[PDB]
């Protein structure tokens, strides 16, 4: 497992399609914050 | 995602990436200061094939720059988009190489090669997907020529399965600037044809003649040959990074481009290519790319492609275009100049399409062709080292570094071998 | 081959041996001298000055 | 509501402890004047004057007035009360006799009194954290002293001791063996953890990652304090899993003999460097456990391990934590001893680390210190046992302890002791 | 504050001294009125150590002189900065000691002392917390050699815990005043080793060499030898005036110096010494500081120390430098040089580091050192005493005031005593 790693923030758009990019994807688009918003 | 690792040394190598790395941030729109402001989508949509990200969002090429002397690099950090690169893969020695092959493959690159080994073993195990290492060097030059192919030996040591792409600058004897060529480049061949599952070949003189009589400027520059350097690469691998009509990676070009394991040396060549003053009156059609590209004087190379047959040709397009025009010409040049082409190999062009075309133009070509007119090179460089060796002039300083003739003996002999057996297919019937 | 302290010795202006230093020296001499006159602390100064 | 109680005792432990207070008063937003600027979680390292001000749960002791009174002229000194400030008469020129047998006696009994003080006021007392350097004479002698008086007049309670150690080859004075194994002796049966604090493994290692050639003890004493602070945010700021000042005293000490430990941290990394690397989870993790990283200068690859603490502060995930110690697990070049199947404790904190102005480190979302439990820390043992009797053989420099009031027969058993102990560590490693 | 007082007997103590207050008043910023005028506040938090404040603003050195002669005092009194001293610290007689031991140690000395006892006694209970006493005489003559081992023995059973200092002047056979130099000089160094805690030696033709070799000045006088051994005293005690990241006091010096209580005889060292010339053209660092500091011929004393090994050595450097550098010095120069050190004891070296750096420079280094060569120059008074002993000439100046041949017995058997147990350390192995 090595995520994150080459895909940082970003917002909309389709992405950098490694990893989860396609299931970050939806995620990012039906609710603000694709992945583990910061504390 | 089939990703590669840019690796560099010598000072021909480090100008060659000092423009090819500002080639590929100004078409994947990335500033100097590493933050993307492209406007397509597609331009960050494959954006690993070369970059990779740190946090904050910033970009970082993967390239190790390697040299036995920190000058190089002291002048290129100054230069633009000499941010980018990172500055622990920096790699120079102390005390160079002087152009001593011996030198730069048994004394100081024994010592040295240990850290850049650490960091492109670091690099090729953080990447998720390898697909293969890219080298650009000279062969004159002695620190180059030694320590990169040292290098070629110990990756394809631990990567057999992996391509490997090689980057030769070959030097021609009307434009010499430097008196040892003939050793250490019969010297780096012969360790290279063992290895390289890609060579290709560039001249200088080649370049020059190009720019002086197609570009018809009057004060050419290294910065203009870098450049053309760079567009033709990025030519290569703009299918790999973008969608188009018939994809082709580096290992398509492998199996379609190399009949046999040890005839791995190309030419390549770039279109199109006008003057400033005529740029406004020609119209670009594919008939008239291919009638470009298939041009004997275009090529990057001093070999005369109508002095031989092809053994094989490959074209990368690039930019929107009907297909059925690109097969049709294709079997237009084939069949019309079918004596420049060995007839027991039918249909011996690759072709490949890709949608997304460079910047500024609407349409490009890019061309590799395996053919025997290389041999003249390796005829000639084998003149110049026996001219060399027959008087033992300038020997003894390669031999006093652990070196003897007996490694100067089996490298010319393998070369003749590898001349006598290029030229044995030229001639061969079916 | 050049010694110093040889028995008889001349000013510093010819070069018979150690002449460098002797000259420097008197030269800082004159230099401190010269700061002395910079920074209003020259005891003749005070001198003309009562 | 919960709080420690913090001593510094010996120039070195006075250098550290003005550069600790320096961070944590950056870090909850206090400026040295002493005031928040107003523009709960500080109850753990200050406490409120009633209306504005804040002062320091710290007390400095020293025989020689120069720090003190330089401190007191500098900066910070609105900060501290002006009464725990406490400083001798006389210096004690490196002599454990002069700072143990002679005039100890005068000053302990204020420190003790000042120590029942500011208890007095916190409702909550965690513990102790003692900071000392071993090889001199002051540090030594009161530390060893405040150590037996805290036995005896609290006991239970916990004490945290970052001694700093004589290095193998680099050391100053020369007579540093001598109270090196006096306050070893001494501390062995009264502190319930002891941290190395040497100082060569600091240079190697702000040599090659900060590429510093001319360090001085200022960078030394700001990294030992970015490694308090570390280990300490637990006890201040909300994380997944909160750890305690009491979980090391039951998890990292397997024999009440054994409590000797050694630290790393990670990341250490410059300005210029920082924005070209990735500083991931799985990298941070593996970077610790390198035995040039090591903050003392031991061998962790000449013995086992025992017991392992990580502490982590940012945006650390538990899913890359057991990810990176299952890789570290796999990877054979450390290993565990037999009867220990699991050897980590692992917390985490939200709070990523502050940054110093005009500091040498960069801005960094995710940090980790660690803390190790190892058998080969006998090897320091060994070497300053042998740097010892190489030259007591012949009884050197005896007469200076002698003639202070000191009887001859203590370094017979402080011998005896420190084998044993060697003993203890040698015997322990074996299988069963 | 830990402060110390100054007691100074004889001609070449008394120029000693007075030289030394001139420098100490230098870098304290204090007129010869006695007012400071400094820009600093660093320096008055620590004139307390060295300096008594009067009525009017002023302070006054806490210095005593003595003597059997007021010529000298005469002298320095209207010599430059004369007026510090307060006239009640003259003590002088009016007949002299010609050169002659028994004069100043049993005839005069004895009827003379009690009033420099009492003001010395009084000028001690006055200060908080004294710390030490330092002397500065010579042992070639019969005034200082007498009064001075005779008040240092009475002050040592006044106090037995404090500790003190001397600075010797021992006669060198080479440059010669008097040919009754070595009785008394074997006279006064019996009673050193009972009484002194620490006794460093100073020699005039080691001066002379070191002012005419290094300095290379034309025609040196005393006040260049008074005012090197004046900075060189001066380098010890800066510790306990300035602030700094290593504070280390006399007694940190004794106990870290002294391995055993006989052997409290050292050999002190100042750097960096250079000639008007490259005074601008060299750079001063602790790498040359360091090299230049070991240098045999950079003594200050006749002793030649590479004949034999150091026991302990320590050096307090002055100025801001890095720590880390400092202990690599230390440890590379000690284990190049692993033949000259002794090896039953590691890590003999001791450093020291203070953040005030003298007047006019940035960096500077004091070193001090027991090493076993210091012997010879006991060898060759041992022998000069016997040779002129068996012969008994000019015996009859001393048997005349009380004096016999046995003590003279005890002193030369003492001495051949000290000498055997100093020497047998040079080869002891473990
Ligand atoms: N890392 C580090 N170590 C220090 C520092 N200051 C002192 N030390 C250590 O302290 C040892 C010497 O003792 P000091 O701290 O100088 O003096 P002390 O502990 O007060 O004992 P005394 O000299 O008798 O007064 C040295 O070997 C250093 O290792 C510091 O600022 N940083
Ligand atoms: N394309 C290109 N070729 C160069 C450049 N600089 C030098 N060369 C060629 O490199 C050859 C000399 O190589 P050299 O500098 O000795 O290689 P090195 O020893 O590895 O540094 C010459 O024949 C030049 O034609 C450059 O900037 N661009
Ligand atoms: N360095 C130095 N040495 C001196 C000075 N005055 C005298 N001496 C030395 O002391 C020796 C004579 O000592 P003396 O005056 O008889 O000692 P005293 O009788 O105790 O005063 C001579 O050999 C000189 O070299 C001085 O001002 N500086
Ligand atoms: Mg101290």
């Amino acid at each position: 497992t090595t995520l994150e790693s080459y895909n940082k923030q970003l917002q909309k758009g389709q992405g950098t399609l490694i990893g989860n990019w396609w299931e970050e994807r939806e995620l990012r688009d039906v609710t603000g914050i694709g992945r583990s918003a910061h504390n | 995602m089939r990703e590669i690792v840019h690796i560099q040394g010598g000072q021909c190598g480090n100008q060659i990436g000092a423009k090819f790395w500002e080639v590929i941030s100004d078409e994947h729109g990335i500033d100097p200061t590493g933050t993307y402001h492209g406007d397509s989508d597609l331009q960050l949509e494959r954006i690993n094939v070369y970059y990779n990200e740190a946090t904050g969002g910033r970009y970082v090429p993967r390239a190790i720059l390697m040299d036995l002397e920190p000058g190089t690099m002291d002048s290129v950090r100054a230069g633009p988009f000499g941010q980018l690169f990172r500055p622990d893969n920096f790699v120079f020695g102390q005390t160079g190489a002087g152009n001593n092959w011996a030198k730069g493959h048994y004394t100081e690159g024994a010592e040295l090669i240990d850290s850049v080994l650490d960091v492109v073993r670091k690099e090729a195990e953080g990447c998720d997907c390898l697909q293969g290492f890219q080298i650009t060097h000279s062969l004159g030059g002695g620190t180059g020529s030694g320590m990169g192919t040292l290098l070629i030996s110990k990756v394809r040591e631990e990567y057999p399965d992996r391509i490997m792409e090689t980057f030769s600058v070959v030097p021609s004897p009307k434009v010499s600037d430097t008196v040892v060529e003939p050793y250490n480049a019969t010297l780096s061949v012969h360790q290279l044809v063992e290895n390289a599952d890609e060579c290709m070949v560039i001249d200088n003189e080649a370049l020059y003649d190009i720019c002086f009589r197609t570009l018809k400027l009057t004060t050419p520059t290294y910065g203009d040959l870098n450049h053309l350097v760079s567009a033709a690469m990025s030519g290569v691998t703009c299918c790999l990074r973008f969608p188009g009509q018939l994809n082709s990676d580096l290992r398509k070009l492998a199996v379609n481009l190399i009949p046999f394991p040890r005839l791995h040396f190309f030419m390549i060549g770039f279109a199109p290519l006008t003057s400033r003053g005529s740029q406004q009156y020609r119209a670009l059609t594919v008939p008239e790319l291919t009638q470009q590209m298939f041009d004997a004087k275009n090529m990057m190379c001093a070999a005369d492609p109508r002095h031989g047959r092809y053994l094989t040709a490959s074209a990368l397009f690039r930019g929107r275009m009907s297909t059925k025009e690109v097969d049709e010409q294709m079997l237009n040049v084939q069949n019309k100049n079918s004596s420049y082409f060995v007839e027991w190999i039918p249909n011996n062009i690759k072709s490949s399409i890709c949608d997304i075309p460079p910047k500024g133009l609407k349409m490009a070509v890019t061309f590799v062709g395996n053919s025997t007119a290389i041999q003249e090179m390796f005829k000639r460089v084998a003149e110049q080292f026996t001219a060399m060796f027959r008087r033992k002039a300038f020997l003894h300083w390669y031999t006093g570094e652990g070196m003897d003739e007996m490694e100067f003996t089996e490298a010319e002999s393998n070369m003749n071998d590898l001349v006598s057996e290029y030229q044995q297919y030229q001639d061969a019937t079916a | 081959m050049h010694n110093y302290n040889v028995d008889r010795k001349y000013q510093y202006n010819c070069r018979i041996g150690n002449w460098s230093e002797e000259w420097e020296l008197d030269e800082y001499k004159m230099k401190e001298y010269l700061k002395n006159k910079e920074k209003q602390k020259l005891v003749s100064t005070d001198k003309e000055d009562r | 509501m919960r709080e420690v109680i913090s001593i510094h005792v010996g120039q070195g432990g006075i250098q550290v402890g003005n550069a600790c207070w320096e961070l944590f008063c950056l870090e909850h937003g206090i400026q040295p004047d002493g005031q928040m600027p107003s523009d709960d979680a500080f109850n753990t390292f200050f406490s409120e004057t009633g209306a504005g001000k804040h002062v320091p749960r710290a007390v400095f002791l020293d025989l020689e007035p120069t720090v003190i009174d330089e401190v007191r002229t500098g900066t910070y000194r609105q900060l501290f009360h002006p009464e725990q400030l406490i400083s001798g008469k006389e210096d004690a020129a490196n002599n454990f006799a002069r700072g143990h047998y002679t005039i100890g006696k005068e000053i302990v009994d204020l420190c003790l009194d000042r120590i029942r003080k500011l208890a007095d006021n916190c409702t909550g007392l965690q513990g102790f954290l003692v900071f000392n350097s071993v090889g001199g004479g002051t540090g030594s002698g009161l530390g060893s002293l405040l150590l037996e008086r805290l036995s005896v007049d609290y006991g239970k309670k916990s004490k945290l001791g970052f001694t700093i150690y004589p290095s193998p080859q680099v050391s100053t004075a020369v007579v540093e063996p001598y109270n090196s194994i006096l306050s070893t002796h001494s501390l062995l049966e009264h502190t319930d953890v002891a941290v190395m604090l040497d100082n060569e493994a600091i240079y190697d290692i702000c040599r090659r990652n900060l590429d510093i050639e001319r360090p001085t003890y200022t960078n030394l004493n700001r990294l030992i304090a970015q490694v308090i602070s570390s280990l300490t945010a637990s006890l201040r700021f909300d994380g997944a899993l909160n750890v305690d000042i009491t979980e090391f005293q039951t998890n990292l000490v397997p024999y009440p003999r054994i409590h000797f430990m050694l630290s790393s941290y990670a990341p250490i990394i410059s300005a210029e460097k920082a924005y070209h690397e990735q500083l991931s989870v799985a990298e941070i993790t593996n970077s610790a456990f390198e035995p040039a990283n090591m903050m003392a200068k031991c061998d962790p690859r000449h013995g086992k391990y025992m017991a392992c603490s990580m502490m982590y502060r940012g945006d650390v995930v538990p899913k890359d934590v057991n990810a990176s110690i299952a890789t570290i697990k796999t990877k054979r070049t450390i290993q565990f001893v037999d009867w220990c199947p699991t050897g980590f404790k692992v917390g985490i904190n939200y709070q990523p680390p502050t940054v110093v102005p005009g500091g040498d480190l960069a801005k960094v979302m995710r940090a980790v210190c660690m803390i190790s439990n190892s058998t080969a820390i006998a090897e320091v043992f060994s070497r300053l046992d042998h740097k010892f009797d190489l030259m007591y053989a012949k009884r050197a420099f005896v007469h200076w302890y002698v003639g202070e009031g000191m009887e001859e027969g203590e370094f017979s058993e402080a011998r005896e002791d420190l084998a044993a102990l060697e003993k203890d560590y040698e015997e322990v490693g074996i299988e069963t």
